[PDB]
């Protein structure tokens, strides 16, 4: 039920024809300039957010480098280069220089998880956690335990070719 | 590295 929203994403990423997947193209869209776009990161959020209630969706994921995904509180800053971390708003995990990561700050924390294909994202608005699992065994891979005081949205980002994600049906 | 940059 969960879909991209084009009108946040970087004009550099492609979206899927069923706006369940995205990709980094290899030119800037000319697409408007909302002031919910993200102009520089390469991000793009859901066109839906939560703001109570336990939320699951699950993510397909590339096997190089280049994602992250996670939540987003809305206010996350949409305009210029920004930091992707915890302090501005991205709860996330990461595949890059051939490592999994769950990106704490300052320092990100690596994960031994072994290869993942496909991970469930369970948001708990109610507790205040956003954790991932990796959907073979749904081992944890990580959990952010955060007091959310904001609306919460699915957040993807991909900022090389040759990877993907994609929200799975 | 830098490539994540835009992350």
């Amino acid at each position: 039920e969960l879909t991209l929203d084009p009108d946040t994403a970087n004009p550099r990423l492609i979206l899927s024809l069923d706006l369940k997947g995205v990709r980094l193209g290899e030119r800037a869209q000319d697409l408007p300039n909302h002031p919910c776009r993200f102009d520089t990161n390469t991000r793009v959020l859901a066109s839906c957010g939560f703001s109570s209630g336990r939320h699951h969706w699950e993510v397909e994921v590339g096997s190089k480098d280049g994602w992250a995904f996670g939540v987003a509180r809305e206010s996350v800053r949409r305009k210029g280069l920004t930091p992707f971390t915890p302090e501005e708003g991205v709860w996330a995990l990461q595949l890059n220089g051939g490592q999994y990561w769950a990106v704490t700050s300052p320092e990100r924390s690596p994960l031994s998880c072994g290869h993942l294909s496909r991970v469930r994202v369970a948001l708990d608005l109610e507790v205040g956690a956003v954790s991932f699992y990796a959907v073979e065994d749904m081992r944890h891979l990580y959990t952010f335990r955060v007091n959310f005081q904001e609306r919460v949205f699915p957040l993807f980002s991909v900022c090389s070719t040759g990877t993907y994600l994609r929200i799975w049906p | 590295t830098l490539e994540a940059l835009f992350q």
